Parts: structure tokens; C-alpha cells; sequence
């Protein structure tokens, strides 16, 4: 009833009694010998139908029938009966047919995977991407902050910054080749975003040259072409665009207030951009922000959709293959408090007098505040310009993070359910978000002030991280450690589902299993290709 | 108690064909 | 002609279960032996406390 | 139903360089109707807001054309 | 017939049945209907040969799989479009159920 | 009044593992395979796997 | 599908270190002054600091892998350009190979529940939390009391 | 963005008239491309005639 | 029962810097009932433990103020 997603998580994790796992996770846990055991009848009876996924609840009175959800993808197969091994050899056999090119090394995917269980991460890049979330605008107000970011963190270790998140990936690529970051750090990133590339060259090669109507069977055949998927992070209006270029219908439950037209979109999102009609709306939007209303106000605010080349297709394989194989799924959103992290730096002594010069080092001006612990465990020495600039992105950064429930009907092949509550499939998109790696205790002492924790999907739902990040989910595993799997975290109900889910435990667990290379994120890949009758179709092509 | 009907049910604890050969450990 | 496959799931009706799992019955056989061993060791048997 | 903890942010810096011109703008708030340390909060919030305008107008100054051809036949003769 | 691909060599090698449980309804008790359903249907006893696992592959011979509903579920009559459909003698119930 | 060996955890053969193996990945594993119980439950987690 | 983290030339060092006859004790003098205390640690980071760079000069080994919570502690505090940066990604090798085998051992038997208890403590001796370190500097002793 | 008065994408030869080069130059052909996603293949690619 | 030995720590420094403020503090501990060598290894222990006690206070009146912003301000 109301969209504060902290006090979900928050009153979802305290003091949970029972952890109850679910009928896919116990499916995906055992191996395939175990699995046709008579021990195991209690699954083996929920498995009839290869495409949909059987269950039964509870008996209100009305015999409690059995519901059947559709596995959108090949990649929610149970696991005893679709191993990991055969997911390599298929994404294999799929990397020998598209003949797709991999830009990317063995060292690359070492470097982002030892970022990825990197505890050293320093916060203030999460910070600063706080300060940016999405807008290529604030990316470059402050260019030589986060060129020094860039530079700091390459010297100081064989790790690189950033990648925890697609527009910082982007912004660099396309923005910092003029040399102010190293070689080695330009040459990593612009081969990441070449993998997006070649990947999309290996879909666009996996079913090309049909057109089933006006449209062509991309949508058709694989989850990363379809429009109906969406980014985990949003931070453009990508709703609007949804609404207009799906032909199915959707639906965007905003706590709930659901709404699938575009008629309703200037009472709902509220369309905020380019720092000019902002230059008359200070005053009016900060006197908004001052009101505590955000927790039963339902209305967002978001960057303008750009129009990009490739319709969001590099942001879905970026955070559907590249960074839950390479991190092996360890990640979670994190909710950040934006004035939170603006009273941080705003309000501090060198930041605010302008007796101090632009070109000065600050930690010797620094006061006893938590920014400055955060620079000394970041240690990284910025001048009083570069945060000034940085400082200067407030009057645009929401009010807090939200978390939105995109549910979208599956296809017009996947939508043979007699049951039309059941041909539906939600997913939880994490708007204004941020997506971090892993902390310690540390940074956590820090940033328990700033950030807070957020369960948001099978990829980025990790009690490693969650409980580095947050209390009530520490001690909610340490009283129930069998939690730790990344396939059997009991996640709030507000802000998941586990049988409306695209990815369900299996593509979970092929991402937290699996090792870090190249012929992984083929097989990944070939785990994001639809089970439609199209799908069928150009999977007998290739 | 509950250890015991775990193990139980995680084993064959409580045919049609030619009378099975009774194994042993 | 078959060919089945003694797994070791297949041999747990009989490995984990509590007659396997006692020590009762050995010490009544090694209590009624007419000849028990002879060494007898007592180096460290039990912690004495300080 | 609730927030995140506030940062420790110690002191009120603005009687701490009274120098700056942000004290003519934040010095009409007021005291009427909130407690004493919401009042507090309040004023760390005014504070951040207009830095952030201030530092906002200083890079605006900035990037709207700082080359300049006046004061290149300055620095010519 | 849609299995999984775990479905072992070993079993496709003998001459079995083409769904997993080897319906050997001869095998049960004379005009016995419940104990050769349970012989058929009911996986949570392993089957006639391999008393290791129940069934070597669960989209075929359970009560609600997939080759059970697209072969079983329609009926041989006269005047229908009468394609002869092989895998009508091996899931029809009333068939299995008839020796 | 310290060490026990009736009474402790990690009797002999576990410490002359200890000693007598090379220092690599694979000992280590090994010795992870050492701190299994023989418990019911550790043979059913073990059929399993 | 354990994934080993840590390197054989991690091993290698470790063991080096354990056999250098020459491992100075004043490391542990300055253990048994912090002996396991955070804000002894934040009280004594640029000493601990000079103790793995001169370690790590003066050898190729590195210092204070006696004990697990001083390896706890420079993954914690010192991951800021105060000590050599090829010690300390051994040293994250060291915490992260901890945090692959209690991935692993919980990927041994997990999603199985006894009751209130899962079957973890049960299916190994190191998931038990009955079964304490050999060396303890905090209560964990009346932790056990009210966990058994 | 800075070249939007400087050149402009003239897709005339097989070899050289690869849409994912074009959506980057043109802005025209990249909602094209974005209303015909198996478009961006070079072979079956839509030149001006 | 049994201790450990004693590091051998000679000299009185205590007669040798004669100008710290820690000796009025320390002059208290008298040898009314014991002999001289344990009043000797006595006074090592409360020498020890007060200046134990005045870098403690050294540190916290360090990290507690270390930055100010009157110095910043002028």
C-alpha cells in the first residue's frame, strides 16, 4: 500500500521464525541421480510439463487447484534435468553456429571478478554514481572526479571502477578516450562494451531476416531482443516507452496504483531532464522534497528515454549474462538516500566556504564527518572544484529510491494458460537504484547512514552481500544459514516473486556455479532464448 | 525425534516384479 | 541384461540406521571376552582438571 | 514509515564562516512550529540547497563559453 | 516423445518402454485396478526394473505429463481423422489397464 | 590438563594428514574433506552429492 | 564446483613463512597487544602498516597469517595505500578462499531442514557451531550457551 | 554530437553499408533500425536504392 | 604458583628524567611492609601503567579534535 521499499525489507527480515524454501529451489538444489529417487516424490509429482512450472497452495475452501506458470526461457529448466554442463555444451554449440566474436579475454573476466569479491571496494564510487544515476549531463559536470576515481583505483590495485553498473560503463566508453583515465582501464571498459556488441551481433545472427508481421521474430525468440524484458536499474523513463512500443499489454504496479496507458503518464512520472526547466524549479522541487509524504505519494520522477541505437538491448545483456556470470551472481541493489549523501558533502566545512581555492587538497580540511572517513578508506584525494561540481547535482537527484512491479502478459505463444491471472509475468524493476558488489564491515559503518539493502532479484539478491550490507538479514542468516545459496534466499514479497519471475532459481544457480570465462557466458546466453514455437523454429535453423 | 522421521523419509522407510534379490550391507 | 547402478543412495536402508550407529553391542561382546588385551594404555584417556 | 539515520555532519559551520553571502538567503528561516533539532535538520537541508545552487551558478559561470576573445586581445596587447 | 536429456543411453539400448516406467500391468494381481495404477502412475515406488530411480524420464509417465496428455488424452475411436498414432498403444490407459 | 586425545575432535591421523601432505590447493580440499561427519545425515548429504 | 580464489604461490608463501626461522617476534608482541580488538587495530593501523611493508621488503613474506583475526582486520581496515598492493591481494586471496569453502560447505548440504535448525550443523563438524576455534579472544562462550 | 554539421552516413556498398556503423552516424536509420531490429545484419540491410 | 621471568629493563628512568609530570603521580606508592625488590618491580608496574594511562589520553585528545574548523576559517 505504500512504496517506502526500506521499511519492506526492513519489517520483511526482523525476527523471521521460519525460512520456507520453494518448490523450484529444492527442484534446482539436488543433482539428476537424486532426483528420480522415489525419496524425491513429493517433486518429482510438480513436474509434468516441461515449459510450465506446477504448483499448488494453500486449501481455502475451494480444493486448492494446481497453477501452472510458464519457464519463459530454456534457462528455468530444472537443473537435474538440464545440468550445467549441457548449458555450457549448448552455449557452445550455439557460439559454433552464430560464429560470434569474443572481444573479451580470460583477463578481463578475471579483473571484473576480482572486483566483484573485491571487500576493499570503496563506497565513494558508488557515491558518486549515486550522484550521476543515469544522466550523461551529470557525467559530465564532473569529468575529472571520476577520471581521478578511475586513475586512484587502477594504480592502487589490478581492479577498475564503475563497472558495477551500465551507464558508468557507457559514460566512459563513450566520454573519458581523451586519456585522462589510463590505457589499460579505456581499453578494458570499450571491450566490455564490445562484448554488448558482439553479443547482440550473436542474437541478431541467432534469428535474422523474418518478420512474423509488422515485427520480427527477435521479440520471439530469445529474452534479450524482446522489448518486454526490462533493465533491473531504470533510470530514464523506460515505462512510457514500454507502454507505447509493447504490443502486448503491460501493467506497472506503483504501490498500488497500477496504470498501462499513456494517458496516465503526466499523473504518474513526472519528467524531469536537461537542467533547465529545473533552473525556475529549485525552489518549487526542493520544497517538495522537504515533505514526508514520499512513502504514500505514488508519483516518480525520471531522466527523458533516450533514444538509443539497439532499443535497451545492451543494458539486458549486460545484467542477464555478463555481470552474474563474471560476479557469479554477487550482487544486490542497494536503496540510496540521495540528501543522505548530499548532507554529506554539502554540508562540510572546505565544501562550503569559498575561501578555500578550487585547486587545494581537502582531507587536511576535512571535519570529523563521515565523508571523511569515507575518502580515508577510499583513499582518494579530490580537490574542492571537482566536489563542489559534484555537489552540485542535488537540485536533480529524487528524493529517495522506489521500486517498481513492471508485470507484462508472457507472449501469444506463452499465453495458452486457461487461468488469466497465471498469464502474466511480473518482474521488479529497481528505479533510481544502484547496484553494488560487496562490502565489509568497514564500509558499512560508514554507509549505514547512506545505503540501504535491497533483495531485488534472482541475479542481484545475495545474502553475501545483503549481509555485509544490512542487521536484521545478518543475524536472519546466521540463525538460518542454509540461506546462503543464492537460489534459496527467502526475498521479500514486495519486491519479488519467485513463480512471476523471468529468471527463477536455475538461472541463479548456472550463475553462482559457474566459472568465470568465455564458454560461461556463451552458455549464458544461450539460457536467455525463449521456448516459443519461433524460438523452436530458429533453433532448427542453426 | 525429528532427526528420525527426516532420515526416514530421506530413505525407503516404512514390488511387482520376479521377487528381488535381497541385498545386504 | 540390465545394467543398474548400486549408487550409494541405494545403500542407505541399511548404512544410516541406529544399529550401525551404536556402540552398545561391541562393548557387551568385548566385556564377555574370557582374554582382553594386555597393554592398556592410560597416557590420555581422560582430562583431569586443573 | 521511516528513513535511514542521519550522518554525523557535527556543528553548524554556517556561525562557522559567516563570511559567505548563503547567510543573507538562509537567514529568513524560522522557528515557529518545528522542534528544536527538526529545525536543525531543516537548516543542514538549506544549507545543502543552496551550496548546491551556489556551486551550480559557479559551474554554469564556467561552462557557458569561458573562452573568450576580450580577453584574448587582453592578453595579446 | 518429449524427455529431459539426462534420460541415461543405458535405459534406450534395451528393449523398453518408450515412457519410463515399464508398464508390465501383466506383472500385477489378475482384475486388480488400484495396485497396476500405482504400478503405472504412482512414482513414489521405483519401477519393475530399476529400483534405483522411478522413472527414466517424468514427461511421459506420469498421470499429468506431457506425452501422457498430447497421445492419452484423445481416444482411438472409428470416426475420427484417424491417423494411426503409435504411442496410443504404449500410453493409452484403458489399454494398459486391459492386461 | 590440555589435550585430551579420547575426548578431543582432531585425533591422530587427522594431524599426520596435517604433516605429512604437500602445501596445494588439492590438500586443501582434502582436508575439507576430512571435517565430514560420519553421521546419518552426513551419508544422506554425501548420497546426495 | 568449488572456485579456488587463491593461488599454489599463495600456499607457497604461507608455508615460507611458516618455516622462516628469522619470523620476528615482535609481531607477536604487537599481536598479543591488539589481541583481536578493533579499536586496538584502529588505534595501531600506521605500526601494522610498517610491520607488512617491511615484511614485505625485506622477504617475500608477509606478516600477522598467525592468526585469523589480524587477517580479518587488513581486509577490513588496511585496503587504503597504506601497505604494499601484491600483499594485499594475497591477503584478500586468504579471506576470500574462507569465503569459497563456506560457500562450498553450505553448497554441500543446504536447502534441507531438520526443523528450526537446518541439516548444516549436523552433515560436517564445521558448520556445527558447538565446535569452537582453538584460539578465542571474545565471548563466544556464552554465544554457545544460548545457541546449543 | 559535435558532427552533426560536419558528415553524414552514405550506406552505397555491400561491404560498406553496415547498419551498425549508420545508427551511430545517422539518427534516422538508427529508429529505423530500432523499429526493425533484424535490420542490423549487413546482408539483408535496406540501402538506398 | 610459577611466573614468567622478567625482561631486564634497567636503569631507574624515573630518577633520569626528572622533569615529566607523571612523577608527582608517581611518587605515591610507598615501602611501608615490603622489601625493596618487589617495591622496585612495583614501581616498574605503576611507571608502566601511568604512562600507558598518559599516551591513552594522548591518543583520544588527538583523534578526538584533529581537524577544527577555526584554523580553516582563519
Amino acid at each position: 500500500n505504500h512504496m517506502n521499499v526500506l521499511v519492506i525489507v526492513d519489517e520483511f527480515y526482523d525476527n523471521k521464525y521460519a525460512a520456507p524454501v520453494t518448490d523450484i529451489a529444492l527442484k534446482c538444489g539436488l543433482p539428476t541421480e537424486d532426483f528420480l529417487h522415489p525419496s524425491n516424490y513429493d517433486l518429482l509429482r510438480l513436474e509434468l510439463h516441461p515449459l510450465y512450472d506446477i504448483y499448488i497452495g494453500r486449501d481455502a475452501g475451494e480444493r486448492a487447484r494446481h497453477r501452472a506458470v510458464h519457464r519463459l526461457m530454456v534457462g528455468n529448466l530444472p537443473t537435474p534435468l538440464a545440468p550445467a554442463a549441457f548449458q555450457e555444451a549448448r552455449g557452445q554449440q550455439f557460439e559454433t553456429a552464430t560464429s560470434l566474436a569474443h572481444v573479451v579475454d580470460q583477463a578481463v573476466i578475471e579483473t571484473v571478478q576480482d572486483t566483484a569479491y573485491d571487500t576493499a571496494y570503496p563506497a565513494f564510487f558508488y557515491v558518486v554514481e549515486a550522484m550521476i544515476h543515469g544522466f550523461e549531463e551529470k557525467f559530465v559536470m564532473n569529468v575529472p572526479l571520476v577520471s581521478l576515481c578511475i586513475n586512484t583505483y587502477w594504480e592502487r590495485s589490478g581492479r577498475l571502477a564503475f563497472v558495477n553498473s551500465f551507464s558508468m560503463i557507457k559514460f566512459i566508453c563513450r566520454h573519458l578516450g581523451n586519456n585522462a583515465i589510463s590505457k589499460e582501464a579505456y581499453s578494458m571498459y570499450r571491450k566490455i562494451y564490445g562484448e554488448l556488441i558482439a553479443l547482440e551481433q550473436a542474437l541478431m545472427r541467432l534469428a535474422g531476416s523474418d518478420v512474423v508481421g509488422d515485427e520480427s521474430v527477435g521479440q520471439y525468440v530469445c529474452a534479450l531482443l524482446d522489448p518486454n524484458l526490462l533493465p533491473p536499474v531504470a533510470y530514464t523513463d523506460i515505462f512510457t516507452h514500454l507502454l507505447t512500443v509493447s504490443d502486448r499489454a503491460p501493467q506497472i504496479i506503483i504501490g498500488n496504483e497500477v496504470y498501462a496507458d499513456t494517458l496516465a503518464a503526466p499523473q504518474f512520472i513526472e519528467r524531469v531532464g536537461n537542467m533547465d526547466e529545473m533552473a525556475a524549479q529549485f525552489v518549487a522541487l526542493y520544497g517538495y522534497r522537504v515533505n514526508g509524504d514520499h512513502d504514500h505519494d505514488f508519483r516518480l520522477h525520471l531522466g527523458p528515454y533516450v533514444d538509443e541505437g539497439h532499443a535497451d538491448v545492451l543494458e539486458k545483456i549486460f545484467y542477464y549474462v555478463f555481470l552474474p556470470t563474471c560476479t557469479n551472481a554477487h550482487m544486490c541493489g542497494l536503496g540510496v538516500d540521495f540528501q543522505h549523501v548530499a548532507q554529506t558533502l554539502a554540508y562540510n566545512g572546505p565544501a562550503f566556504s569559498h575561501h578555500f581555492t578550487r585547486d587545494e587538497d581537502i582531507l587536511d580540511n576535512l571535519e570529523n564527518g563521515t565523508l571523511r572517513d569515507l575518502l580515508e578508506i577510499s583513499d582518494l584525494r579530490p580537490t574542492v572544484g571537482m566536489i563542489r561540481d559534484l555537489s552540485a547535482s542535488f537540485m536533480t537527484c529524487p528524493t529517495f529510491t522506489r521500486a517498481v512491479r513492471v508485470s507484462v502478459d508472457n507472449d501469444v505463444t506463452q499465453q495458452l494458460a486457461p487461468n488469466p491471472a497465471d498469464k502474466r509475468t511480473e518482474q521488479t524493476v529497481l528505479v533510481n537504484g544502484l547496484v553494488a558488489f560487496a562490502f565489509s564491515e568497514r564500509t558499512r559503518a560508514v554507509t549505514q547512514c547512506l545505503f540501504h539493502a535491497i533483495p531485488f532479484h534472482m541475479f542481484y539478491g545475495d545474502p553475501r552481500v545483503a549481509a555485509t550490507m544490512h542487521q536484521d538479514v545478518a543475524t536472519f542468516v546466521m540463525r538460518n544459514p542454509q540461506q546462503r545459496a543464492v537460489e534459496a534466499f527467502n526475498r521479500p514479497e514486495q519486491l519479488f516473486a519467485e513463480y512471476r519471475e523471468w529468471h527463477r532459481s536455475p538461472m541463479g544457480k548456472y550463475a553462482a556455479e559457474c566459472l568465470p570465462s568465455l564458454v560461461s557466458i556463451s552458455g549464458m546466453t544461450a539460457m536467455h532464448i525463449k521456448m516459443s514455437p519461433m524460438a523452436y523454429i530458429a533453433q532448427a535453423k542453426l | 525425534q525429528q532427526v528420525n522421521d527426516y532420515i526416514k523419509a530421506k530413505v525407503g522407510a516404512q514390488l511387482c516384479h520376479g521377487q528381488q534379490a535381497t541385498c545386504e550391507i | 541384461n540390465l545394467l543398474l547402478a548400486f549408487n550409494l543412495q541405494n545403500a542407505l536402508k541399511v548404512l544410516c540406521h541406529p544399529r550401525l550407529h551404536t556402540p552398545a553391542h561391541t562393548l557387551n561382546s568385548l566385556n564377555a571376552a574370557p582374554a582382553p588385551r594386555d597393554r592398556r594404555e592410560t597416557y590420555s584417556l581422560q582430562h583431569r582438571r586443573p | 514509515a521511516r528513513r535511514l539515520p542521519k550522518p554525523t555532519l557535527q556543528g553548524r559551520l554556517e556561525a562557522d564562516f559567516p563570511d559567505s553571502p548563503l547567510l543573507p538567503k538562509f537567514q529568513e528561516l524560522n522557528q515557529n512550529n518545528l522542534p528544536n533539532d527538526v529545525f536543525r535538520e531543516a537548516q543542514r537541508s538549506y544549507l545543502v540547497f543552496l551550496t548546491s545552487q551556489f556551486c551550480y551558478e559557479e559551474y554554469v559561470q564556467r561552462t557557458f563559453g569561458v573562452p573568450r576573445r576580450q580577453r584574448a586581445i587582453d592578453k595579446r596587447q | 516423445i518429449v524427455t529431459p536429456v539426462t534420460a541415461d543411453v543405458a535405459y534406450f539400448q534395451k528393449s523398453n518402454s518408450p515412457r519410463g516406467r515399464a508398464a508390465c500391468v501383466v506383472s500385477c494381481e489378475n482384475y486388480n485396478q488400484e495396485v497396476a495404477e500405482g504400478l503405472i502412475y504412482d512414482h513414489s515406488r521405483p519401477d519393475a526394473a530399476y529400483e534405483y530411480r522411478s522413472t527414466v524420464n517424468p514427461w511421459a509417465s506420469q498421470l499429468g505429463s506431457l506425452g501422457d496428455i498430447m497421445y492419452n488424452s484423445s481416444y482411438r475411436q472409428t470416426a475420427v481423422p484417424g491417423l494411426y498414432s503409435p504411442c496410443r498403444a504404449f500410453f493409452n490407459k484403458e489399454e494398459l489397464l486391459r492386461n
